[PDB]
């Protein structure tokens, strides 16, 4: 998963 | 002009933006994605052009988040590069970059590339 | 590694970058084109991971110039995402975005794409 | 599956492109700008994942234009790389980059870079 | 020059590209990955300009590759846009664009981006 | 002006 | 990741 | 076109 988006 | 890009402002994923324009082209301000909350806030900085062409031409800008803060480090920077269009509907329309730290081997693959549009909901 | 970010850098078509990185993740200083003259410099503030993976990966890095001094405005800016890696041989890698202020008619043909490699010859 | 790509699309400038999908992945058609008529038609060739998975994936497909035809060449070739997302609403979403002939001196704003949405009208 | 495309050509990872250039416009061939067993080979079809300016520039081309063949389907795509550049050290220029078939939640980093010089060495 | 758009 | 493009 | 970023 990344922190920028969900 | 500084003052119409200074607030808070959105995206289509629901990602949470707050900045300040200085009055010499500097940005700051912190990044959230849609969970809110205090963390996922990152810090952000960047520059705009302070004095814009007439017409109905847009304020070039760009800025970087480089995901690390206290409680997480994702070893990654995302760029965003685009334009303010101001009116009644102001809006921000950029496109990213998301880099990762990678071997040498797996180099190739290590940018994404994608687009963000920003309403604004509060100065 | 870390710190090695700091100093003097040029990419493959004579752009000379000037770099200072804080401890906590902050990057300040100047970018300036070739033809050297005084003032084709410009401001650019940027971040970086200063907490990088100890396995051999490279340090995830960013930055922007809005083109505009106290010279000329081109009212454009450009945003460079890439990494770094240290050894004897010490270079950035990047790929950048270059968008101008454009009236709606034009914003298709906004943003121009490329990439440059930094080293410290 | 081939059928769903076939047909009459459009996208949010009002440019028309016309494709066919061949069992054996590739593609084949005319793309115009929204002026319409005859000479603003150019020959498009591509491939498409003919097998895709199944899921609510789209299916990955891209295409070139090379801007030359029997009454003007701008020197100049498109690609488009997205997916197909089919449903009631079919959509192709794309990101896409226009490279120029230039001189050596020049290359380094040879390429733009942009994004378009493709909303399909017929078969 | 126009036809000097035709050939067999190498990026710097060790993969090859053979074309044959049609004298219309058409880009037909295949593209096969380094370790080069013989399916590593997938289709290619593309365009480019036949008749290019008579200034020094480049020819504008581009080429797709879906990413099935009959062992392999990593349902994904990859377009390379750039130009070709003659004289006794032929090369062409690219940057590319790899799409992969995402579920809606993850379509916004379905896409790379990177760049390509691939030389007849 | 380019042939993609208008 | 990874993918037939490269190596 | 022509720009401050190069040369």
């Amino acid at each position: 998963s990344h922190p920028q988006n969900t | 002009a500084e003052a119409g890009i200074t607030g808070t402002w959105y995206n289509q994923l629901g990602s949470t933006f707050i900045v300040t324009a200085g009055a010499d082209g500097a940005l700051t301000g912190t990044y959230e994605s849609a969970v809110g909350n205090a963390e996922s806030r990152y810090v952000l900085t960047g520059r705009y052009d302070s004095a814009p062409a007439t017409d109905g031409s847009g304020t070039a800008l760009g800025w970087t988040v480089a995901w690390k803060n206290n409680y997480r480090n994702a070893h990654s920077a995302t760029t965003w590069s685009g334009q303010y269009v101001g009116g009644a509907e102001a809006r921000i329309n950029t496109q990213w970059l998301l880099t990762s730290g990678t071997t040498e081997a797996n180099a190739w693959k290590s940018t994404l590339v994608g687009h963000d549009t920003f309403t604004k909901v509060k100065p």
